[PDB]
């Protein structure tokens, strides 16, 4: 315990920042899908944003959340600024890779080490 | 002023590891034993934690060994058992520590074997 | 976005790979944000997994225009950690090939600068001289560039029987070749214009942004790590640092042409005064045993086997050793556990600091000015990206 | 076929490779070349074996041709020496 | 044997005390190594203060930042060991000031003290993940635009987790989990016999 | 008291009087460079590479030898003790043949290192070298003895750890060659240890001659499954196939030594190995097919057959995790006919109290015993690293060994009470002579081998021994934590099986024949297809096709202990964990999953789906399985006897004889062993 704060003193304040970033991304998804001529649906993309913002829903510690948005914000800048060519963005969608089943029987049938 | 958190530093969310290799990878914290071949003990000093071994299929074109597991060759070295356990907890890898086993003191004396009695 | 325009990775003007996301109001540059890492390759992490002698070839690749001078920096660093120093002949060699390498870098920097400016004949004139130098490398190391000749305990093999004489014939003439370039560019009524008063850097600002190279020397700050902190036997030679005033692209250039001149003065001496002796430390502990010895003496085979298979086993410690690589201060911070393989090896690249300055140098400048300034920093993306 | 007789087989899924392109194998296989080497007769109990040429050979080893029962074979050249 | 000049070992030691007295507050350990170098170790909070004193003190002018790096000792609670190497053009010398930073306990930025650090601090964030407060623009410099994970951390696999190939179906470059055709052979090299420390 | 204070470079370590100078340096942490000194081998002083310099003393002393005295400061890194090593290493290297790129102890050399750290940069031996004549010490150890530094650790081990007393020094001068005077092979178990103990690569392993080089070998620490001592071992794997298995030290179980079987039968692990799941075709031959098809062949038969029509004969090297996955499955179709091939008498308390079937006096308790009553087993060939235990405790301590079996080569002096199970009654009556010898013993131990139990009167033999242990305990008045009765096994999956409540013996399957049998790695002949019902629908679950495969309607290949993170337990119940050294070959899969998957196809799915979960399962059925490296102290011998007293059985006059009468008996036993080309070469060498 006894840990020095990074940007917010408590999860509460931290959550404020997450809200802002969500908004940011939400407002940005449409633009990217157009400035990168990505073949995705704005709605679809916006769900992806939600996915990511929740993939890390479990974090309880304030310090970890603050870094997470710092990092998140940085990603936003890149996307918003065309620095990230489509190849970079679409990677988020994991479009080419073949999905792996998580069913035990499925894995048994395919891989030595599951 | 400092803030209070009872949450075990878990930073699994910042490390940047694919989900599969954080929830299916068991690492063992062990002090390396000594190849019986040599009698030196300088490689049995520091604790090491090693990730579980994974597939090593033969390559069809040249017959070279091929591996799909990124964390295979990685063995991190930690000076003390407590510190190594900490690394597993904050990185979220499962751990199964093995106690160091050091050679027991053995009493030796050149005179003793010269004893015809025994 | 003020017409943001990526200078683009594929551009003859951009040495190697440089995306300079630039916002230009018409033909004026408002802000330059260089992007890097188009050539990051992992050189610093890879070294941690390799032994000291098998990480020596990485240093030649860090900034390969200056192939060897880089190797000397790791050498020195590994020698310091071991508290071993190379034999006298090896030291002179390293200064001999250290300087030859400086010329090679300056011929690259001055002639490639001109090709971007638009002068193309200087490059062909001096690349022929370069070629001739490479041949020295090859006849000493075996490779035209990427030699691996300067190893952590001296050089690898004595000079071939006859090289010194040829490093003379060449040196005896190269001057005229520098003189020619001059009659073509130093006073061209046009070179001056595109170069003079472009990218002026103050003296205080140059030290502040860590420029540490000709870039500092061009602004009039007098600092040559080779005179201030002598390494090898650069102390026993006598040369004049070419300091500059009214620091600008033209002045620094003149400085690089002047060190080409001063290096010929250092090369001459090295040929005139190189000592008879051995070219590698005699400690089989650090330097590999001679092949006749390893094939007739048991202690030498054991030392050959262990050195090649396992390694030096440097004593635990950390050092930052900096030389004066042709670009500027090249330093290796080599932290080392007692193990035969290093723990960290941050390579300080004269170039990570110089690029950063592109922003503070090219302000209110035209697209052509940016091309001139990347040239006056001798940016080799290998050292910056590492 | 080759030294250790590599034989991608009639049923292997790799013999596909040589189709329209030959395989790399060796004539004058070494396995038989030293066997073709005469036994170096010697006078001394022990003999050296620089491999021939000193520095341009193998780390010198001394072989004990002490028993005619066995011709010492330097582990490096495979040269049998007949006491 | 290297040509040590004790003349130096002493003068730099004396400066090390000088600095230790001048800033009792942040200096934890000051030591002159045998190579003959000097390293003043400071509490992370002393980043701004200790540097500034060295950049702007008549008896210790350390104008240029040679390098900013972060070794990562995983065992150490504070994983990273930010090391700043500085050079005095006047008095001719070099001092290294090294601090300790954990993954989520950021260090202050010295871009103010030396603008050279603007880039190296971005380099330390990209490779090791330490964060620098008050940095003008901290963002990945060396790694790919979408890279996930900090590469030079000792806990990051060399080959990494993603590699790129061009896929026709999608006519675009596409990441896939790394599949290597000859894994890095991990030769064990440490010898079980030590060397009696001199 | 008894704590001298000696200074190692002024560190004031304190050591018991009688500790060698080398030992004093060890506790400070310094290492004296040493050759010819091994911790569990007698001090010999041959090399004198350990010369150190006690302060204020004219000459340097032999570390391994001088008992450190009061207040003598050892100076291990002095200017003298380095000239005492720079000059010895000069000599060892002078007569050495430089074929380090032949010597497969290349990176595993304690003589290049010490040269490369403590020795000299160059040589001055301009004179000629010597050569010795390579001879044959057997089919396992390649003695290129021109390498030998005459350090006499072999001659010690071959006499002190193993009782071979064959290897010896021959001659004097610089042609002292340490090889058998007449060419008699060094045939004994414990033989391969010489390789590991010779620091020079003079004699090394012949199978692992030139397949690898140590820096490359990735080393995974696992457990011996060939024998029930459960010796710790390190499996050295390169690019995914095991290259060598060498011992790793466990003070209590194998203290740096492993058997000849469990280090040269890694080759057997690589052939005749099952990989794809074949099924019986209409034609009547096993045809390779995908899991899905092979599993539902088995699942469909399982759903059709009810309890007691489905049985499992497990046995040999199967892990505890598969054993609980096979019991949980067959109970979900209500047959508890799960059984093991080795019959442990189960008419009184068997399998219920966990001391009827364990060597509860620890492997390390053989060291503190007084009289051992070996009854009906050849330890030399049933638990070689426990025979060694009684070897060391008969030499360094004073154990009085007595055998009631066949008079057999035991590597020590035993007392052959006789070859008759009824003379056990003789001692119980106090009639036989030894009866007093025990009376005189303050800490005695009986050991009943499992092979005696495997005869028909095994129930009677256990009961007869328990009676004698009872009055031995009463007459000696031995303390409770000292435990006289223990029984040693010779099958790795027997203590684990009995632990999970598997009932020993195939006697139950014999009385009622199961429609379906899922052989789980069983290569024994305990039931045969003629014996089985007409349907004879049995499915082999194992790694090597030996006896159970060709008589199998389904083949579900599994793994071996080099290829799974399973658990095993040796004879005194110390559970231990094998780690995966190499991924299992072909479509072959881990034993526990095949059975979890068959259950999913069957529909009676087992609860666990990950191995930590199966470890949690093992916890509910049994304690030892989850706590590793932890022997279970308390036992309930007194209630065991009460039930033994109720049991009445006749010990037949037939002498009790160990099946492994001589060493050819020993080399090939289990599946992996049988499949060994190295073991086969060893077998013909004996024959
Ligand atoms: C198509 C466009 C692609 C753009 C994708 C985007 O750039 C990548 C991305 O979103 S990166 C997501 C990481 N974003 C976080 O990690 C915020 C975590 N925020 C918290 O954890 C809060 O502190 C709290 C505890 C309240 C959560 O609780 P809640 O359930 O959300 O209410
Ligand atoms: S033993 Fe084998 S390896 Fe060790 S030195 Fe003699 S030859 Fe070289
Ligand atoms: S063989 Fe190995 S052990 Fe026996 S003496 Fe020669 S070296 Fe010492
Ligand atoms: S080690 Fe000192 S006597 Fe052999
Ligand atoms: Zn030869």
């Amino acid at each position: 315990t006894s840990v020095k704060p990074i940007f917010s003193r408590d999860l509460n304040e931290a959550k404020r920042r997450v809200r802002e970033l969500y908004r940011a991304w939400y407002r940005e998804v449409p633009n990217t899908v157009h400035l990168m001529q990505l073949d995705i649906t704005v709605k679809q993309g916006r769900d992806k944003v939600r996915e990511m913002f929740m993939k890390n829903a479990h974090v309880t510690d304030p310090r970890v959340v603050d870094l997470l948005v710092i990092k998140g914000k940085m990603e936003l800048q890149e996307t918003i600024k065309v620095w990230k060519q489509r190849t970079h963005v679409m990677r988020f969608f994991h479009e080419t890779e073949t999905p792996r089943p998580k069913d035990f029987l499925s894995k048994f049938y395919m891989g030595h080490d599951p | 002023q400092l803030i209070t958190v009872d949450e075990k530093l878990d930073i699994t969310t910042l490390t940047g590891v694919p989900e599969e290799h954080i929830k299916t990878r068991k690492v063992r914290i062990f002090v390396p034993a000594r190849n019986n071949m040599q009698s030196g003990v300088n490689n049995t000093k520091k604790w090491k934690m090693e990730f579980d071994t994974r597939e090593r299929w033969e390559n069809p074109l040249m017959g070279w060994a091929s591996t799909a597991d990124p964390l295979s060759n990685m063995v991190l070295t930690f000076s003390a058992k407590e510190d190594a356990i900490a690394f597993a907890e904050k990185n979220g890898w499962s751990y199964d520590v093995e106690e160091k086993k050091v050679p027991k003191p053995k009493s030796k004396s050149y005179g003793a074997n010269f004893s015809w009695n025994k | 976005t003020n017409m943001t325009l990526n200078f683009g990775p594929q551009h003859p003007a951009a040495h190697g790979v440089l995306r300079l996301v630039l916002e230009l109001s018409g033909e004026m540059v408002r802000k330059c944000d260089p992007h890097i890492g188009l050539l990051h390759r992992g050189t610093e992490k890879l070294i941690e997994y390799k032994t000291y002698l098998q990480a020596l070839p990485y240093f030649d690749r860090l900034d390969y225009v200056s192939m060897m001078c880089n190797e000397q920096a790791y050498s020195i660093a590994v020698e310091k950690l071991l508290n071993i120093q190379p034999p006298p002949r090896a030291q002179w060699i390293r200064v001999l090939f250290g300087e030859i390498t400086r010329i090679l870098n300056h011929i690259m920097a001055v002639t490639t600068h001109a090709l971007d400016i638009g002068a193309m004949t200087p490059f062909f004139w001096m690349f022929e001289e370069r070629e001739k130098m490479f041949e020295f490398y090859e006849r000493v190391s075996g490779a035209r560039m990427h030699a691996a000749y300067i190893r952590p305990g001296g050089v690898h093999q004595d000079l071939p029987l006859g090289l010194l004489d040829d490093i003379y014939e060449f040196s005896k003439n190269f001057s005229l070749r520098i003189d020619e370039v001059e009659e073509m560019l130093t006073n061209n009524r046009i070179w001056r214009n595109r170069t003079v008063d472009i990218g002026v850097v103050t003296a205080e600002d140059a030290l502040n942004y860590g420029f540490s190279g000709v870039m500092l020397r061009g602004s009039g700050i007098q600092w040559d790590l080779r005179k201030t902190q002598p390494y090898d036997v650069y102390d026993q030679v006598e040369f004049d640092v070419p300091i500059g005033s009214r620091g600008d692209c033209y002045d620094r250039y003149l400085c690089r042409v002047e060190e080409m001149r001063q290096s010929l003065r250092i090369i001459e001496q090295c040929l005139n005064k190189m000592p008879p002796g051995e070219i590698k430390v005699d400690d089989a502990k650090v330097s590999p045993p001679k092949r006749a010895e390893m094939k007739t003496s048991m202690e030498s085979l054991i030392h050959h086997f262990k050195l090649y298979t396992e390694g030096y086993q440097v004593p635990p410690g950390a050092t930052y050793t900096a030389i004066e690589a042709p670009k500027g201060e090249f330093g290796v911070y080599l932290v080392s556990d007692g193990s035969s393989r290093p723990y960290r090896c941050k390579i300080k690249a004269p170039g990570f600091a110089h690029l950063a300055g592109l922003d503070k140098m090219s302000k209110g400048h035209m697209l052509a000015d940016v091309v001139a300034i990347i040239g006056t920093q001798d940016i080799v993306f290998g050292e910056i990206d590492r | 076929i080759t030294h250790t007789g590599q034989v991608y087989d009639e049923k292997d899924y790799r013999r596909v490779r040589f189709v329209d392109r030959q395989k790399e194998v060796n004539e004058n296989f070494a396995i038989d070349l030293i066997a073709q080497q005469p036994v170096n007769e010697v006078e001394h109990r022990i003999i050296a074996c620089d491999g021939g040429g000193g520095a341009l050979g193998h780390p010198k080893v001394y072989i004990n041709l002490d028993k005619e029962t066995k011709t010492g074979t330097c582990g490096y050249c495979g040269l049998q020496f007949k006491q | 044997v290297r040509p040590r000049s004790d003349v130096t070992h002493k003068q730099l030691s004396a400066f090390g005390e000088y600095v230790a007295e001048i800033l009792p507050k942040y200096v934890q350990q000051v030591q002159v190594s045998c190579l003959d170098e000097l390293e003043i170790c400071i509490h992370p909070d002393g980043v701004i203060p200790t540097l500034t004193f060295l950049r702007d003190h008549t008896n210790a002018q350390f104008k240029s930042l040679a390098d900013l790096t972060a070794v990562d000792v995983p065992t150490r609670q504070n994983r990273f060991e930010i090391v700043y190497n500085l050079l005095s053009l006047r008095f001719n010398s070099r001092i290294r000031v090294k601090t300790y930073a954990d993954e989520l306990t950021p260090i202050d930025s010295i871009v103010s003290v030396h603008i050279a650090a603007n880039w190296y601090e971005r380099e330390v964030w990209d490779m090791f993940g330490v964060f620098f407060f008050n940095h003008p623009d901290l963002r990945r410099i060396l790694t790919d635009y979408g890279f996930e994970g900090h590469p030079f951390r000792k806990d990051f696999p060399l080959t990494g987790y993603v590699e790129l190939r061009y896929d026709d179906e999608v006519k675009r470059v596409v990441a896939e989990p790394v599949e290597l055709a000859q894994e890095f052979r991990k030769f064990d090299l440490n010898s079980p016999w030590e060397a009696f420390p001199a | 008291s008894n704590l001298i204070e000696v200074f190692v470079d002024g560190q004031s370590v304190m050591v018991e009087p009688g500790t060698t100078v080398l030992q004093a340096c060890e506790k400070v942490g310094m290492q004296i460079p040493r050759f010819c000194y091994h911790e569990r081998l007698s001090v010999a002083g041959n090399c004198r590479m350990c010369l150190v310099e006690i302060e204020k003393a004219p000459k340097v002393v032999a570390a391994c030898a001088m008992p450190v005295m009061k207040g003598w400061n050892i100076l291990t890194n002095s200017e003298k003790s380095k000239k005492a090593r720079e000059g010895v290493m000069e000599f060892l290297l002078a007569n050495h043949p430089l074929d380090c790129p032949i010597c497969d102890q290349g990176g595993e050399c304690d003589l290049q290192d010490q040269s490369m750290m403590f020795g000299s940069d160059r040589s001055r031996f301009l004179e000629g070298k010597r050569a010795v004549e390579d001879k044959n010490i057997g089919p396992l150890v390649k003695t290129i003895m021109t390498r030998c530094i005459q350090c006499t650790r072999c001659i010690r081990f071959a006499s002190e750890i193993a009782g071979v007393d064959d290897l010896g020094t021959t001659g004097r001068g610089n042609d002292m060659q340490v090889g058998t005077y007449i060419e008699k092979m060094f045939m004994s178990e414990l033989s391969g240890n010489v390789i590991d103990i010779c620091p020079v690569g003079a004699l090394t392993s012949k199978p692992y001659a030139f397949t690898a080089r140590p820096w490359e070998t990735r080393k995974t620490e696992s457990i011996d499954v060939m024998d029930a001592v459960g010796s710790n071992i390190v499996v050295s794997t390169r690019t995914g196939e095991v290259m060598r298995i060498l011992p790793r030290m466990h003070e209590d179980i194998n203290e740096e030594w492993i058997s000849d079987k469990t280090r040269f039968a890694y080759d057997g692990l690589k052939r005749q190995r099952l990989t794809e799941p074949m099924v019986r075709n209409e034609k009547g031959l096993l045809t390779y097919t995908s899991w899905e098809d092979a599993l539902s062949r088995v699942a469909g038969m399982l759903q059709n057959f009810e309890g007691n029509a489905v049985a499992a004969i497990a046995g040999g090297l199967v892990d505890a995790e598969a054993l609980v996955a096979l019991k949980d499955l067959l109970n979900k179709v209500d047959s508890d006919n799960l059984c093991t091939e080795e019959i442990f008498p189960t008419e009184g308390a068997g399998t219920d109290l966990r001391s009827n079937y364990l060597l509860n006096t620890t492997i390390a308790g053989v060291e503190e015993a007084d009289v051992v009553l070996l009854v009906g087993t050849n330890p030399r060939f049933e638990a070689p690293l426990f025979n060694a235990r009684i070897r060391k405790s008969w030499l360094h301590n004073d154990l009085k060994v007595a055998l009631i079996g066949s008079p057999v080569d035991l590597t020590y002096r035993y007392d052959h009470l006789g070859d008759s199970p009824k003379i056990l009654q003789d001692i119980a009556s106090g009639r036989h002579s030894f009866c007093e010898v025990l009376k005189d013993a303050k800490k005695p131990m009986v050991v009943l081998g499992s092979s005696a139990l495997q005869r028909d009167d095994g129930a009677a033999i256990l009961v007869a021994v328990s009676n004698m242990v009872q009055k031995i305990r009463v007459t000696t008045g031995v303390a409770a934590e000292w435990k006289v009765m223990n029984i040693l096994h010779r099958i790795a999956s027997q203590v684990a099986a009995l632990d999970l409540g598997y009932k020993p013996g195939v006697e139950a399957i014999r009385k009622n024949p199961p429609k379906m049998l899922f052989l789980l790695g069983a290569d024994g002949g305990c039931i045969t297809r003629q014996d089985l019902p007409k349907d004879c629908f049995i499915v082999y679950q194992g790694h090597h096709g030996d006896v159970g495969a060709p008589m199998a309607d389904v083949i579900l290949p599994g793994a071996a202990y080099t290829e799974k993170s399973a658990t095993y337990v040796n004879t005194e119940g110390r559970a231990q964990q094998t780690k995966v050294a190499v991924t299992p070959p072909g479509l072959a899969r881990e034993d526990w999953k095949i059975i979890r998957a068959l259950s999913e196809i069957a529909g009676i799915t087992l609860p666990y789906d990950t191995l930590d979960q199966v470890r949690n399962r093992l916890e509910e059925v049994s304690p030892n399985l989850v706590r590793y490296d932890d022997i279970e102290e308390t036992n309930y011998f007194q209630q065991a006897s009460e039930l033994a007293k109720l049991v009445n059985q006749e010990v037949l006059a037939d002498p009790l004889v160990p099946p492994q009468l001589t060493i050819k008996d020993f080399y090939m036993t289990d599946s992996i062993s049988r499949a060994s080309q190295t073991m086969a070469k060893c077998v013909k060498a004996v024959t």
